[PDB]
């Protein structure tokens, strides 16, 4: 049982999100640090900013910056203990898609011979891991002041019983089967990244994609408040 | 010899701001009056000035820019700077500050072949120097 | 150590894209002429997508099952880039493209529920079939995704496993001399179609080859079905695209999966009619 | 040096002439904690072979056969050409050589290793650490393998009342039986059909081709291992056989004398 | 390479006259922050915050074979992920080096058989016992790395709640296990014999408790002493490149047991203040 | 009466490599692709001779220890026959992918490697080919055994021979044979090498028709 | 040392359809600029090691006048030193000291790669395809002895048909 | 995993299935050393080598030479032989070997002066053939003698001895135990000091139970033991130098 | 003793054009032809 | 002739000067290599090969 | 004190002489004033 009489397992309808709270500037030792939580999924993101290349100096590109992303899950995430060394295949992909989304809109043009590292550590996974990681990395980058095209927000969506669902939990990704996560920058409506692993029929596709994008826009209407609230309580202390 | 532990205190908002500084986040639109030049910390999109880093805005008679709150050090002409030496290359030293690249210090600026092997002696790898830009 | 592309190569090829003309002479919506060949033994296939050869092999054993899943069989995939395929494919250097192909193939042909896992269980908790498929990239001149998906589906269709008989607790297998090996249970045939996006989504292309991948900036993969169900999609290359584009892309991908499913069925029928009358390898349609 | 620098002398620069199978010594049962141990020193090439025994489950295809696993490891303890970490190419080639020598010669019947056919069976781990690598690692490896499997003692085991029982110090140790005696001789080939016996490091390294013959008592050839080419004709192989018989006789005399010395 | 030698000689002359760079004495900790039960997917969780350095420890429960050496009671397992969150110096492979070493030390700290009562962890002997998976995930390394890990693992083992399971077994296979309801679960560990690590890093003639990054980098050698509550001293280690003269070992050993008494009593008081205060209250804050 | 089974040989299948040789021997099948003279890393810089790498991969499972020993045998046979002093500080990579395993892999592998080194254009002093004999319990030898003849027999010998004077280049062994059996298998291998070396020349004339 | 058909002229020589080019002294080779390092800049040939060029080797260049060479532009020239001992070096000037059409080719012309046997067939004085191609319509092409063909026509379709007819035999 | 010949899946040692009660070895003098047989320069292809034997404990060490402020870095690798001890370890190992390697590296750098080796490295390789007793201390002593015969500059040799505590009602420290005396043991300690400069170079010892006085007595007894043990190593290295 | 191939048999020209398509090209081709003849 | 180990002292600063392969502590010159010594003299300890 | 225009602040005791490394030990009151400035800068 997933959705009957319009109500889900968590007790929320098909359109609304989870409760997500993002905090900026955790680790003052680093450059940019963000901690976000979407329901019970905890995500932590650290970016060390545009520092020069320390070793292996042949990697540097002459025109644009280089973006390095590494995804590491905690060993105590789910019930079964999993080991991040010798379990690299799932992670290698999750890092390379982050590399794609943050070479998409980070403006590498302004930083020649520059390395930007984005490290994301997940502390407690409860479904929708990828969207939480992308949102944490976006808040972390906008801490450190790397100038980018647009605020980046990601979410997920499923399709059960003729209705689209937004922001799945672990239960709904477990039994259901249709997952579709996307990363979106809302100033131009351009979908930055798609992920979908399903048996979904073609005639429904557009519908769930709209709902997915709609959920992403709701994320953009929430985190923005946090960012503005944060930057407002910067300026009162300055001038 | 005494040690102390405490529960971690939750941060308080602590409020009167009294500030009219105009504030932008990346993605929104700067108000366009015709006769602006350009700015750093922003870009051109769809023939519209779009800010690119969260912070406040600054307006000069021709210049409109966005001032952030936490950046690394940007190269400015007349500034004095402190730096840490990292490597000893052949004609120059590599100096690390909190800039986006490690700064370079040529040997021709340092007031003291005869220079090449003796270069290592009077300026050790890992000390702290102060200089103008 | 690979040879770099000229500036004039880039300029001339983009100017060729701006008037909707490829290099070889086909249109924008044309796959290259494909060829399916089979090996001697069961489950060995060679797919030519057109100067691009992919070898496919299916092996199968009896392994004790995973503890959480006691009543179905395990699928285990390995797509390994051979050294002969490209001069820059030294072992350990190309980890990124390796993971990006491997996980896409694994997600498609596992989470699509393409071939049955529940038909494999012999004794619950003790003995279960375990299917390992291996795809080798032999020649690199185009989509490794499309040719790999074609080779994996053809190898899953052509493979036969030896019979086991269960009587009480006795599990008695037989040699391929003693019993005919039964074919494997397949629900449907999902397949991958690759789309190339050029200069921020203005120009849509199908099936880029080597130069056509070096000049492009966007790649998209759509996996579809005979019954026009979409299995998996994945974007790569760091591009930004509107949803109208993927909505028009699903239709063309449906037409293409229909045609290639026709080709695979002709391939299997022609190979079986060859092996009914003396035994050989059965070529297959190259159109 | 040079190929002419080794060829114009046309006499071994150690001082040994030709067909001088150099000085070999063994120590028997030196390492007490293992079940079987052998130390072989031949021309300052030093190889220790150790044998551990452990109970395990046999395969479904071989329900009553017994496993034997050799592993020749080459640490950087011996020479500077070997690097730390995973084993190099030379160790893998030598390990597969010891493996197919054990497989082809049948120095031990697998069937004699059974305890209960189907449930428990012996596993003999034969680990070979080279100590000082100069030349002809294959000869010292297989000869240390023979001496170590001569030192193998196993205790009596019996499964009774759903319990496997072993009585180690209860005077139930017995010698493992051997069927044959395979001995390898390896030759180094220079291009002018001057073939030499038992090369050293510079001696093998400037030489082109390498040959290896493993022989039983009766004249049975275990394996003829020759990578490297440089041309060869069968009469030269007949000469190889005729010398390897004599080296087999000599090393059997030596191993028999050392075992008769360490009889008590 | 991390700091100059003139500032080294300034730091050592500050050390010899009881005023370091922050103004602490010879034998004074800075403020230590201990937070109970952060991660809500574990059996036990702790967060520990010292200045710059941050250590979070999660403890889970699992079932498994006890062992063959010690058959009738259970054991502990440690894994330290020196993550890429702390420095870019250890990013892909350098973290598993240092993250090895810390883990090894913890085994020695728990190689007592009198450390934690392992006879509590037995379900039924030779068949099923509990395995405490303790995982240490440090967020940011800021100096004096071994103290906060020990404080964190003590707090996390205090928060550890293990569910009460009794196994019924029959003459058949019968793996049916109860997992009784009402999560009351009074299998809380007796932590009063679990030791804590104190470093005593030596800078000049005087030895200094709780060096920072500068104060470690100016120092030659260091002594690593693990002290229990009462007077019990488990393993000692010399860590460092430099040498160490013999009477300094005895002086640092006495100072270590003194600091150990102070730490242990204060930690017990603070964590009892946590559980005395509103387990439904306090609104646990990681911001 | 000793004769091989049916040979088939194809050149220039693949586009990207410098040479391509498919070799079908009975039911078994080996495809070989060879890169020509190309760039080396600095660690393998040999000023006299050319580095010659051999990679061998079977189709089931990942490659292991025995395959490493086989590819060392390939590298030593090839560097014995490849005139490698002519091209210093360059690397030649020889890649082998097992298509069909029907018995006697090393013979078909050496034949494919020889044809691939010919068609890629690397200068060599001589051709080389591989054959195999199988000694049963009685002593009747069979040239180029099948998997069932390889399984039943007590000895399997694989010989790589040379084209100038039919000398022995490489030899591998799974068996317990005697020396006179070795001599007879070597003579039968020389006759089989004569047949295969004629088959080389026929296919090399079959290419150059245009 | 190779397979081939033996031919003689009064010298004995064999030819083989092979793809990889070996560096031979004094051949006309299209190369690709890799990067520049000070006075010299390196060029990919398609051989064992990349060759070198000096900017003063082009026609009419000194320190006062840099020749316009950009990273990633094809260059037509010939090797002056090419042996087994050192890395090869090429020039873009004749022996007398002038450029006979050497230097930068330019842009807007399709480059592709063929077998050396096709070039040794087409650049005979007795040829067939080149006269028909010149008879049908206007175009201009550049051959390069490492196996490389550059083409240009007025329109793109004729350029593609030219490329297919050249490479398809 | 696939670079070595695989065999059975899971194997068990016979001693756990062995049904016998092994007696304790009894009572001895506390300062009863084992006889020491050491010789240096045994190997040929290594630059320096040493072989150390004490009762049932055997260890061998060899040093690869120097290869290409700036400071030398000796990285040391410690492998145990796979047939040393009752149970057979995996040939990579991976858990305990890196733990002993850090003890080796943190005990050898006070010995080897590294200002005389710019931009170079030293490879100290120790191999433990028979785990008869004090395993870490014999490895330290043999590595010190091998580095000394190898010809790198030092300040002093490194002499190390291990200790152990019998778990009786009166805890009495034992010096240089055998393997059975470690199997019966509760807590074991290991020290190493340079005897001329009279400074401790590294101490590593796991505990089971003790008090601060007892650890102090064990440390000073180990110092007495190493100072006592030194001259045999001296005369052995003198004879090894006289062979040169 | 020389591996050349231009001064073995016979080559053609340098930068051969066609259909007076280009310009300076025709003259260069003519010069090459003159050298050949 | 005598051979010397690194730990043992050689002489005082008044009797000699540290020249090569040794080091200097307070009031003492200690050798630093394993080999033979040679020698206001300049004393130094070397090994026979280098 | 040197207040760099980047993010560095350097604190050093004042010299009366008004380069060479004066490695003499600084007196205690001067050190405690130096360390009082540092903590205030951290707090700010």
């Amino acid at each position: 049982l997933l959705s009957d009489q319009g109500y889900r397992v968590d007790g929320r309808r098909a359109g609304e999100l989870r409760k997500i709270q993002a905090r900026m500037g955790v680790f003052a030792q680093a450059d940019g640090s963000a901690y976000i939580e979407q329901g019970n999924t905890k995500a932590l993101a650290v970016v060390y900013g545009p520092h020069e290349i320390r070793g292996s100096r042949a990697r540097a590109l002459p025109d644009r910056a280089l973006v390095n992303c590494q995804y590491s899950s905690a060993t105590f995430s789910t019930g079964e203990r999993k080991r991040r060394p010798h379990g690299d295949r799932k992670s290698c992909e999750m890092g390379l898609q982050l590399r794609q989304t943050f070479e998409a809109a980070i403006l590498t043009q302004l930083h020649p011979r520059s390395q930007i590292d984005i490290y994301v550590q997940v502390l407690q996974a409860d479904g929708g891991t990828y969207a939480a990681c992308v949102n944490a990395a976006t808040l972390a980058v906008l801490d450190a002041g790397i100038p980018m095209r647009d605020f980046v927000c990601a979410c997920s969506a499923g399709f059960v019983d003729g209705t689209a669902l937004a922001d799945l939990s672990h239960v709904e990704e477990a039994a259901g089967g249709p997952q579709l996560a996307l990363a979106l920058l809302p100033a131009s409506g351009q979908i930055a990244l798609l992920e979908m692993d399903a048996r979904l029929h073609e005639d429904h596709l557009e519908r769930v994609l709209e709902a997915a994008a709609q959920a992403a826009r709701d994320v953009h209407t929430l985190l923005d408040r946090v960012v503005r609230q944060h930057v407002r309580e910067a300026s009162i202390l300055l001038g | 010899m005494a040690m102390e532990m405490r529960l971690p205190v939750a941060r308080k908002p602590l409020s009167g701001r009294d500030t009219k500084k105009h504030l932008v986040v990346p993605g929104d639109t700067i108000t366009t009056d015709t006769g602006f030049m350009r700015g750093h910390g922003t870009y051109m999109g769809e023939e519209k000035l779009i800010a690119s880093v969260a912070g406040s805005v600054e307006r000069v008679n021709k210049l409109i820019c966005v001032k952030a709150l936490k950046t690394r050090y940007i190269g400015e002409v007349g500034d004095i700077v402190v730096g840490r030496i990292t490597e000893v290359q052949q004609k120059r030293w590599k100096v690390e500050t909190n800039s986006r690249l490690d700064s370079v210090l040529l040997l021709s600026s340092m007031n003291l072949a005869e220079d090449e092997l003796a270069m290592r002696g009077f300026l050790q790898e890992g000390d702290l120097i102060s200089a103008e830009v | 150590k690979e040879t770099p592309l000229s500036n004039c190569e880039r300029r001339f090829l983009l100017r060729a894209i701006e008037e909707k003309k490829r290099l070889d002479g086909r249109q924008t919506y044309d796959y290259r002429n494909i060829r399916i060949s089979f090996g001697t033994d069961y489950g060995c296939c060679i797919v030519e997508l057109g100067k691009t050869r992919v070898l496919g092999q299916v092996s199968c054993e009896l392994v004790s099952p995973k503890l959480n899943r006691a009543t179905e069989g395990i699928l285990f995939f390995n797509l390994e880039l051979s050294q002969m395929a490209a001069p820059a494919f030294e072992p350990g250097r190309q980890s990124d493209l390796l993971v990006k192909l491997n996980r896409l193939m694994e997600r498609c042909l596992r989470n699509s529920k393409c071939i049955d896992t529940e038909s494999l269980c012999v004794v619950a908790g003790e003995k279960v079939w375990q299917i390992r498929v291996d795809l080798h990239l032999l020649n690199h001149d185009g989509n490794i995704i499309d040719a790999a998906s074609i080779a994996a589906i053809v190898a899953l269709c052509h493979f036969r496993r030896p019979d086991v008989s269960v009587q009480g607790d006795e599990v008695t297998l037989y040699t391929p001399e003693e019993r005919d090996p039964v074919p494997l249970s397949i629900h449907h045939m999902p397949i991958c179609v690759s789309f190339a996006f050029f200069q921020q989504g203005t120009y849509l292309l199908v099936d880029p080859n080597e130069r056509e991948e070096r000049v492009m900036d966007g790649l998209l993969v759509i996996a579809m079905n005979k019954h026009r169900e979409i299995c998996t999609i994945q974007s790569s290359g760091g591009i930004m695209l509107l949803k109208d584009q993927v909505l028009r892309c699903s239709k063309i991908a449906g037409v293409k999966v229909a045609e290639i499913t026709e080709l695979i069925l002709k391939a299997l029928e022609n190979d079986q009619k060859v092996r009914k009358e003396g035994g050989k390898f059965g070529f297959a349609e190259s159109i | 040096e040079y190929y002419r620098r080794f060829l114009k002398e046309n006499c071994r620069p150690d001082g040994r002439e030709l067909g001088e199978f150099r000085t070999t010594t063994v120590n028997i049962g030196s390492i007490s904690t293992a079940d079987g141990s052998a130390l072989v020193k031949l021309g300052n090439t030093t190889v220790i072979c150790g044998v551990k025994a452990e109970f395990a489950a046999p395969s479904t295809d071989a329900p009553d056969k017994g496993y034997v696993v050799p592993n020749v490891d080459l640490p950087p303890l011996c020479s500077s050409r070997f690097r730390s970490g995973p084993p190099g190419e030379e160790a893998q080639v030598a390990s597969q050589f010891i493996a197919d020598v054990i497989e082809n010669s049948q120095i031990i019947q697998k069937e004699d290793l059974c305890i209960s056919p189907g449930k428990l069976v012996w596993v003999l781990y034969c680990d070979l650490i080279c100590l000082d690598y100069d030349g002809n690692i294959l000869d010292a490896c297989t000869f240390a393998l023979l001496a170590a499997l001569k030192n193998v003692q196993l205790p009596e085991v019996t499964i009774n009342e759903e319990t496997a029982l072993a009585e180690v110090n209860l005077k139930k140790k017995s010698y493992l039986n051997i069927r044959t005696h395979p001995v390898a001789t390896s030759f180094a080939v220079f291009d002018d059909t001057l073939l030499i016996v038992d090369p050293t490091g510079e001696e093998e390294h400037l030489a082109t081709g390498t040959l290896t013959i493993v022989m039983d008592e009766e004249g049975k050839l275990c394996c003829l291992h020759k990578p490297g080419g440089s041309g060869l004709t069968g009469a030269k192989l007949q000469d190889c056989m005729s010398r390897a018989v004599t080296r087999h006789k000599e090393v059997k005399k030596l191993m028999d004398e050392v075992i008769k010395s360490m009889k008590p | 390479v991390t700091l100059s030698e003139a500032e080294k000689v300034y730091i050592v002359h500050g050390v010899q006259e009881d005023l370091r760079v922050d103004g602490r004495g010879c034998e004074d900790y800075r403020c230590v922050e201990v937070e109970t039960d952060v991660v809500s997917n574990t059996s036990g969780s702790a967060r520990v915050k010292l200045g710059h350095t941050d250590i979070l420890v999660g403890v889970k429960a699992e079932m498994g074979t006890p062992k063959l050496e010690k058959p009738n009671e259970g054991y502990l397992e440690f894994f330290v992920d020196c993550s890429a969150s702390a420095t870019p110096e250890f990013e892909g492979r350098g973290g598993d080096d240092l993250g090895t070493e810390i883990a090894n030390t913890l085994y020695r700290i728990f190689n007592n058989k009198s450390s934690v009562d392992l006879k509590t962890l037995c379900i039924s002997p030779r068949e099923h016992c509990w395995v405490l998976y303790v995982d240490v995930l440090l967020l940011e390394c800021g100096g004096n790395l071994f103290d906060a890990i020990s404080i964190a693992v003590k707090a996390a083992l205090f928060n550890t709640r293990i569910p009460r399971v009794r196994v019924l077994e029959d003459e058949e296979g019968s793996k049916d296990i109860e997992l009784s309801d009402d999560p009351y679960d009074c299998i809380r560990l007796s932590v009063e014999n679990v030791p804590c690590i104190v470093t005593l890093c030596k800078i000049g003639y005087r030895h200094v408790v709780d060096a920072t990054l500068q104060e470690e980098a100016c120092s030659l050698a260091s002594l690593l002493v693990s002290v229990t509550s009462k007077g019990v001293v488990t393993c000692m280690r010399k860590v460092g490149k430099g040498s160490l003269d013999p009477e300094s070992i005895f002086e640092m050993m006495e100072t270590g047991k003194r600091v150990g008494k102070v730490l242990h009593a204060s930690l017990q008081s603070v964590v009892h203040k946590e559980e005395s205060l509103g387990p439904k209250r306090q609104k646990v804050g990681f911001l | 009466g000793c004769s091989l089974r049916h040979f088939a040989c194809e050149q220039n299948l693949l586009s990207r490599p410098d040479g391509s040789a498919s070799f079908l021997q009975g039911d078994t099948s080996v495809l070989a692709g060879v890169y020509g003279p190309a760039e080396v890393k600095v660690s393998k810089e040999i000023f006299n001779k050319a580095t010659l790498e051999v990679i061998l991969r079977p189709k089931i499972g990942l490659p292991g220890v025995a395959e490493k020993s086989r590819e060392r045998l390939i590298r030593n046979t090839c560097e014995a026959v490849v005139l490698g002093t002519l091209h210093p500080r360059t690397s030649i990579t020889v890649v082998l992918q097992v298509v069909s395993d029907a018995g006697s892999l090393l013979a078909c592998c050496l034949n494919a490697a020889c044809m691939a080194l010919v068609d890629a254009g690397v200068p060599m002093r001589a051709l080389f080919c591989g054959v195999a004999c199988a000694l049963d319990s009685d002593g009747t030898l069979v040239l180029d055994p099948t998997s069932k003849q390889e399984k039943e027999a007590r000895a399997v010998l694989t010989f790589a021979l040379d084209s100038v004077e039919r000398k022995l280049l490489m030899s591998s062994t799974k068996g317990l044979y005697s020396d006179t059996e070795l001599q007879q298998c070597l003579a039968a291998a020389q006759a089989a090498s004569q047949h295969v070396f004629r088959f080389y020349r026929e296919s090399l004339q079959r290419r150059y028709s245009k | 040392t190779k397979c081939g058909r033996l031919r003689h002229k009064e010298v004995y020589w064999v030819d083989s359809q092979q793809k990889r080019y070996v560096p031979v002294k004094g051949d006309h080779v299209i190369g690709i600029v890799t990067a520049k390092s000070g006075d010299i800049f390196k060029v990919d040939v398609g051989g064992s090691e990349p060759a070198s060029l000096s900017y003063l080797s082009f026609e009419g260049a000194t320190k006062r006048n840099r020749p316009n060479v950009q990273v990633g532009d094809l260059i037509y020239g010939q090797f002056v030193v090419a042996n087994k001992d050192m890395e090869p070096e090429m020039v873009c000037i004749d022996s007398c000291g002038r450029a006979n059409g050497m230097g930068v080719i330019g842009q807007d012309g399709l480059l592709f790669k063929v077998t050396l046997g096709l070039i040794r067939k087409l650049l005979a004085p007795d040829c067939e395809i080149i006269q028909e191609v010149g008879k049908l319509y206007p175009l201009e092409i550049v051959f390069g002895m490492n196996g490389r063909i550059w083409v240009k026509a007025k329109t793109i379709q004729q350029t593609l048909i030219l490329a297919n007819i050249l490479e398809a035999c | 995993d696939h670079r070595r010949i695989r065999g059975p899946e899971e194997s068990q040692p016979p001693q756990l299935y062995a049904a016998d009660e092994e007696e304790a070895p009894g009572t001895r003098d506390p300062t009863r050393l084992r006889p020491v047989y050491a010789r240096a320069g045994l190997l040929s292809q290594a630059k320096g080598s040493a072989y150390l034997e004490a009762g049932g404990t055997k260890v061998l060490c060899a040093v690869s030479g120097p290869r290409q402020a700036l400071r030398g870095r000796l990285l040391c690798d410690f492998r145990r032989a796979p047939f040393a001890g009752r149970r057979r370890r995996a040939p990579p190992g991976g858990c305990e070997e890196r733990e002993l390697a850090l003890a080796l590296q943190e005990a050898l750098e006070p010995a080897v002066r590294l200002g005389r080796y710019p931009r170079a490295q030293l490879e100290v390789s120790a191999l433990l053939l028979e785990d008869g007793g004090s395993a870490l201390a014999a490895a330290l002593t043999a590595a010190a003698l091998a580095l000394a015969d190898a010809g790198v500059e030092m300040y002093d040799l490194v002499v190390g001895c291990g200790l152990s505590l019998a778990p009786g009602p009166a805890p009495t420290w034992l010096l240089d135990p055998t393997r059975l005396e470690e199997e019966r043991a509760a807590a074991g300690l290991t020290v190493a000091l340079m005897p001329v400069l009279n400074q401790v170079a590294g101490l590593l010892g796991s505990g089971e139970g003790g008090l601060t006085e007892s650890w102090a007595e064990a440390v000073r007894l180990g110092l007495e033991g190493c100072q006592r043990l030194y001259p045999v190593l001296q005369q052995s290295l003198v004879r090894a130098a006289r062979r040169r | 003793e020389e591996q050349s191939f231009l001064l073995c048999e016979d080559l053609l020209y340098g930068r051969m054009s066609f259909r007076g398509f280009n310009p300076e090209v025709e003259k260069l081709m003519l010069q090459m032809n003159a050298k050949h003849k | 002739v005598r051979y010397c180990i690194p730990g043992e002292r050689l002489c005082n600063l008044e009797e000699g000067s540290p020249g090569s392969g040794t080091y200097t502590r307070h009031g003492y010159i200690f050798s630093s290599l394993a080999g033979c010594l040679m020698k206001l003299p300049v004393v130094s300890v070397v090994r026979e090969t280098e | 004190v040197i207040l760099g225009n980047n993010g560095f602040i350097w604190i050093y005791p004042t010299p009366e002489h008004k380069f060479i490394a004066n490695l003499e030990p600084v007196s205690l009151a001067d050190r405690e004033v130096i360390s009082r400035l540092r903590n205030c800068i951290i707090s700010l």
